[PDB]
């Protein structure tokens, strides 16, 4: 019939490819407070309009455990935290052997006043002074203890800048030309699967780089009943995301009134030490709405069931193994990393079909390498003055319950033991394609005979 | 309509839009001409990402651009061309593809010797069609 | 003549040139090769700042080659098209805008819905007139 | 064939295939699409050639197809022009040229006055000729 | 003694061959720009200038 080809410039087909992303997000830290270690002093800003188009008839398939997104996210964050240390304060002086001494027992000892000796300004003199430290951050050696930081036996020390903002502010994520991110608009959206709505909007959502353990914060929830997402059920080693329908809210505080120390070593480099306190010395601690916690973890045994031998007997214990830092609810909160005991909360079991509040035990370390980065730990300096974090708990991470052999009942006990996952809590959703605009297609129509 | 709007409909409906897709192909509001406007040392991660996406941006546009321009079709958005249809590539018929398939389905069908279609493409429409002036350019 | 040697005279004559305009909008003497030819670390701000104005070289070249290939001028400097002129845009005569007024002060007397013509017209010159070969590229 | 095949061979040989060197210019399997894919800086001592390599590429190939943009050759590989030859630039003949010496050979010989047929090659062709329109465009 | 800045910030030296001589640095624009020149000789703070390069 002398079919003819035909070529048409622009036709919406693509493939799945991962290409880099890059930042956006409008008016932020600005002129009153600025240095955001994430944001850092500058950002491609966000349109004001988003775009987003309900894809019709287009059933792509997500997967959110493949998905290079969260990897991307994963590697950006890290070198976004190493460029935010480089150019500060190296703290290498502070390897000395420490003599430290309790705190009024009155003879509720858990810092130590440390006298040690450094270098001054000059390096010819030296200088003594004193200082107070957090347990654990200090070890001992061999009638007066002797003490030394936990960290100058490992890898070197850096100073954290001191006007610098650790808050988690939104970070958007967008293709570049000739790409675009699909969106799950699908509510219910067991694991990954054929995604029946889909929207292609250049830039997702606010995303918070919430750096959080066990226990999610600031995180996105779709408006189905909790939602419970793993690479693989029934393996169960894979860990597990939990998303919830509506957050509960946790506030936490540190009762310890820090007065700021600063002593130099060497020229315009300066030691925040912290000073001496004001005040009784008061534990920190977390608030959760006991009537809200009971619920929320009832709609996930309920949604658990339907994934989990039906009906039967299904337990939360404490951690479960591992190290004090990982096994404990660690976060940031205005510049200080609290670790809070989750035994707490994951100690009932409910089967068969003005207000309380509970309160969650937590200490605080100012020396920290996170992402189990062996190369080169930091110092927190301590916030001066009051601390108070307000925020609300949007996802979980669980685990195993060892390896029983079919028989009788399931636990799942927390174990945030990697970050990446906390990105995938806010990533499940999202997947970037590559446009390839050249399509032909054969037609009973060709150009002018000669030309 | 809207980028990409016509991505699930079928073939027919792609084949009247087809603009949308291909203006929303190399600028973008996301680049938003860089700076910031309104520390001074931009060699931070974020530059670099932004760089290198900047470049596949004309990288690609251009390696496709120019396919268009070897074919005759650099001033158009869809020419017709002079090499025709081979029914080993598929069976169906007419009007059996454009209002059944939808691109989306299409694509995965000619990707097995898509590139053997575009060899083809080069020769009888620009390396003898071109030619084909040395008898008429002047007699 | 030379390089917006009429951008203050009249429209007409600017219709008249143009090219010198069109010719040194890419490519310049100014990058002239990079490399010193004729310490061994690149990375200096010069370098930075070469580059990311390379970059944005040819991301405003394509940004605007990008427009004229969608309206099927690609080939050509000026093309006409068939898109009708609306009143609402300019009550002037036809010889009083082209000996009046120099282009300078043009561009702000369109520049208010100078985005709404540039969407007309991707439908009248290229989505309707490239679709028209349906009934006339063969019968 | 092949990729400068007939850069040896006549210049009649050369003007019958041409798309090789023409297509195998933009584009390179050399690229790769960079990305380890499959130490956590890119600020390697390779990456900076390879990008400041990338853009050249773009950057030459933009370079080239803006003159054939400004010659109304846009859309083709060979394009017809209407500036005559001027004898002082050659004294051979019409079948003396294309059968004896070769492109390689023939681009020496012009390189002297080269710039200056290409100051006339935007002038005929269109400067006029896209001018011409004024008394045919509508009378 | 002591240095005036061993109390406030660091310090390094200047390299030992190295010219601080101020030697004529063009400012050049960017492809599709252009630097305009006032080219008119009294040129009362800033204003229209009537001869532009
Ligand atoms: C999950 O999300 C939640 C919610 O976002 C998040 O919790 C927030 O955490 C951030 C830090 O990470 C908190 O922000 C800090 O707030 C510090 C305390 O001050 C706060 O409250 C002030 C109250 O002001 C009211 O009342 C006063 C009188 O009491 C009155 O004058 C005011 O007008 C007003 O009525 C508030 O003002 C203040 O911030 C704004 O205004 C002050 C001036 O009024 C200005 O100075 C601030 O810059 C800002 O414009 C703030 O909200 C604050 O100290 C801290 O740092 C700033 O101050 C220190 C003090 O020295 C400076 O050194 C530093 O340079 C900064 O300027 C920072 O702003 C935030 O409050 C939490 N929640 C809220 C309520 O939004 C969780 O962290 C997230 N999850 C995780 C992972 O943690
Ligand atoms: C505003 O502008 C003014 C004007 O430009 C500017 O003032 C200039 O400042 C610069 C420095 O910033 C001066 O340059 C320095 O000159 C140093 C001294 O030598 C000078 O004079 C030499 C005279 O040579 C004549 O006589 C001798 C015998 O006496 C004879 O052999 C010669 O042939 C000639 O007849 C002159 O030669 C010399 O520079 C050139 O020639 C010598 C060799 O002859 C060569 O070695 C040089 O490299 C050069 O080619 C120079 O002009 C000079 O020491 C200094 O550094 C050089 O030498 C040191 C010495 O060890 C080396 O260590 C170093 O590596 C360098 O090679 C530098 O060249 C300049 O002279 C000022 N003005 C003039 C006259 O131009 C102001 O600074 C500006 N405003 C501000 C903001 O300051
Ligand atoms: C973390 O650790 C750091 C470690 O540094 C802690 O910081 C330290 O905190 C302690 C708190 O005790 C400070 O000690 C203070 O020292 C000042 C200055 O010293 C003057 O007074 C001394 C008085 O003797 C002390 O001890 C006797 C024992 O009975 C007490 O009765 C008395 O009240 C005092 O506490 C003098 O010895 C010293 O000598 C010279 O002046 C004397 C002036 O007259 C004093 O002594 C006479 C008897 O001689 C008394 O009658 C008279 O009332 C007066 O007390 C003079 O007689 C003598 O001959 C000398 O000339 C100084 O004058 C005291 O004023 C405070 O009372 C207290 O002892 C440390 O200074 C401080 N560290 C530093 C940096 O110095 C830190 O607190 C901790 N963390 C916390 C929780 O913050
Ligand atoms: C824990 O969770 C509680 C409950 O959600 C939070 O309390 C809510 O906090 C959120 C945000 O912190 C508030 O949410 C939104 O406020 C909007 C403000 O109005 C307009 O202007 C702003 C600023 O320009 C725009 O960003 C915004 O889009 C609006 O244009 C409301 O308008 C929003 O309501 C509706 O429209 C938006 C538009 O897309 C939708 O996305 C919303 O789903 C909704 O349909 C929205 O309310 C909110 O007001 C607070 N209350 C409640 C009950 O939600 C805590 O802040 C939160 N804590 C943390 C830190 O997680
Ligand atoms: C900080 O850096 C210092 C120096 O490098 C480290 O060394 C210790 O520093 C402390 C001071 O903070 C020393 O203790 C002091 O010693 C004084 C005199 O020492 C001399 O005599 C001692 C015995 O005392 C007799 O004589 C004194 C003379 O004043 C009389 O007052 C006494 O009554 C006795 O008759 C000898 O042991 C010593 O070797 C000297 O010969 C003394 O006057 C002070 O009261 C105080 O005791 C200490 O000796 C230094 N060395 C040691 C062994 O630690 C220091 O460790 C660094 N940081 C720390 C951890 O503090
Ligand atoms: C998991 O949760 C269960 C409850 O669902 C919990 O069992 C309860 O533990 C608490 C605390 O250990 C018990 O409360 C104690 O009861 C004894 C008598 O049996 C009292 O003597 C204790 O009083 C002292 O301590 C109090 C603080 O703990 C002080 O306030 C008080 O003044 C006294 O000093 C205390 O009231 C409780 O009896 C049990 N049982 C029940 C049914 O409540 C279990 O421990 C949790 N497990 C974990 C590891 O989380
Ligand atoms: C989310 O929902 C998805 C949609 O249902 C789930 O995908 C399904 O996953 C299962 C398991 O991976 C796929 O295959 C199943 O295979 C079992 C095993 O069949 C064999 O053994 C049984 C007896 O045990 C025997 O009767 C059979 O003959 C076989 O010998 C079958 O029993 C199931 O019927 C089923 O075929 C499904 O094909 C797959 N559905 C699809 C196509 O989407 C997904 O697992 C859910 N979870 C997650 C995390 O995504
Ligand atoms: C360089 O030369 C420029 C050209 O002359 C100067 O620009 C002129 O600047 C002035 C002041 O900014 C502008 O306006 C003036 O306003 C005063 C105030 O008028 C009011 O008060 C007076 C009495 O004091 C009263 O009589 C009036 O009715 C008002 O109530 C007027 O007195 C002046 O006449 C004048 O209007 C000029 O408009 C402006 N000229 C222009 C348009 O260029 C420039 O200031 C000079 N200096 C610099 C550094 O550039
Ligand atoms: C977190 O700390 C905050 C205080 O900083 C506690 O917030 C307060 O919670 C009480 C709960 O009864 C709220 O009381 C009631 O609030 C309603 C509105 O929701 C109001 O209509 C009533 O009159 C009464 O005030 C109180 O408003 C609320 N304060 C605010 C402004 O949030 C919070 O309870 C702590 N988290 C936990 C674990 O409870
Ligand atoms: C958690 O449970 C284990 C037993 O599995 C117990 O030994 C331990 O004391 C409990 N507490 C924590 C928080 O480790
Ligand atoms: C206690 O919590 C319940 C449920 O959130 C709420 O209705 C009640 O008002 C709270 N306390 C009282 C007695 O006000
Ligand atoms: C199509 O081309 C292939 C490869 O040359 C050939 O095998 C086949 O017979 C052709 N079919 C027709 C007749 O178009
Ligand atoms: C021009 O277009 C505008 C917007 O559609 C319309 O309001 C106006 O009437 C038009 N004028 C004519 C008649 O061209
Ligand atoms: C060719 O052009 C040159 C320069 O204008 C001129 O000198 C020469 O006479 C011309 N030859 C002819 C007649 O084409």
């Amino acid at each position: 019939e002398n079919l003819w080809v035909t070529v048409y410039y622009g036709v919406p087909v693509w493939k799945d490819a991962e290409t880099t992303l890059f930042c956006a997000s409008d008016a932020k830290a600005y002129e009153t407070e600025k240095h955001n270690v994430w944001a850092t002093h500058a950002c491609v800003p966000t349109d004001p309009n988003p775009q987003e188009i309900h894809l019709e008839n287009v059933t792509e398939e997500f997967n959110m455990w493949k998905n290079n997104m969260v990897e991307q996210m994963h590697t950006d964050i890290i070198s976004l935290w190493d460029q935010s240390l480089k150019p500060c304060v190296k703290l290498t002086p502070l390897c000395v052997t420490l003599q430290c001494t309790n705190v009024t027992n009155n003879i509720r000892g858990e810092l130590k006043n440390c006298s040690f000796n450094m270098t001054t300004e000059l390096r010819d003199k030296k200088q003594k002074v004193y200082s107070l430290f957090y347990r654990l951050d200090v070890v001992q050696i061999n009638s007066n203890k002797e003490y030394r930081l936990i960290n100058c036996n490992t890898s070197a020390i850096t100073q954290a800048c001191p006007k610098v903002s650790f808050e988690p502010i939104p970070i958007h994520y967008c293709a570049p030309a000739g790409f675009a991110i699909l969106k799950c608009k699908d509510k219910k959206f067991n694991g990954t699967g054929p995604c029946p709505s889909v929207s292609t909007v250049q830039c997702t959502h606010g995303i918070k780089p919430v750096v959080s353990t066990q226990l999610l914060l600031n995180g996105s929830l779709a408006e189905e009943e909790v939602m419970i997402r793993s690479e693989n059920i029934t393996n169960n080693a894979k860990n597990i995301l939990v998303q919830f329908n509506t957050p509960v809210q946790i506030n936490c505080t540190r009762p310890n009134n820090n007065t700021r120390k600063s002593i130099r070593i060497g020229p315009g480099q300066a030691f925040y030490a912290t000073g001496d306190i004001i005040g009784d010395i008061r534990q920190a601690h977390c608030n959760v709405s006991k009537a809200t916690w009971n619920e929320t973890l009832g709609k996930v045994v309920k949604q658990l069931r339907k994934h989990f031998g039906n009906n039967t007997i299904i337990r939360f214990a404490n951690s479960s193994g591992g190290d004090l830092e990982v096994t404990t609810h660690s976060f940031n909160c205005g510049g200080e990393f609290f670790y809070c005991n989750t035994s707490g909360l994951f100690n009932s079991t409910w089967i068969s079909n003005s207000n309380d509040s509970i309160t969650l035990p937590c200490r605080i370390k100012q020396i920290i390498n996170m992402w189990q980065r062996i190369g080169q730990a930091m110092y927190a300096p301590p916030i001066q003055g009051v601390i108070r974090c307000v925020s609300n708990i949007t996802g979980l991470i669980l685990t195993r319950d060892g390896g029983s052999t079919n028989s009788t009942t399931e636990t799942f006990r927390p174990g945030g033991g990697d970050m990446r996952d906390n990105w995938r809590s806010e990533l499940y959703k999202y997947k970037v394609v590559k446009i390839e605009p050249l399509g032909v297609a054969p037609t009973r129509c060709k150009r002018r005979v000669v030309g | 309509l809207g980028f990409l709007g016509a991505a699930g409909s079928t073939m027919g409906a792609a084949s009247m839009t087809l603009t949308v897709q291909a203006r929303n192909l190399l600028s973008g509001i996301v680049q938003q001409q860089s700076n910031l406007l309104r520390h001074l040392l931009k060699l931070t991660v974020w530059g670099i990402k932004q760089l290198q996406a900047r470049v596949l941006a004309v990288e690609r546009y251009l390696r496709d651009q120019q396919l268009l321009g070897i074919w005759g079709c650099s001033g158009k958005l869809i020419c017709c061309t002079n090499v025709p249809w081979n029914s080993s590539w598929s069976n169906r018929n007419l009007s059996e593809i454009w209002d059944n398939m939808t691109w989306l389905q299409w694509d995965k069908e000619i990707s097995n010797y898509t590139q053997i279609i575009y060899g083809l493409l080069e020769e009888s429409q620009n390396q003898q069609e071109k030619n084909e002036q040395d008898l008429l350019a002047l007699d």
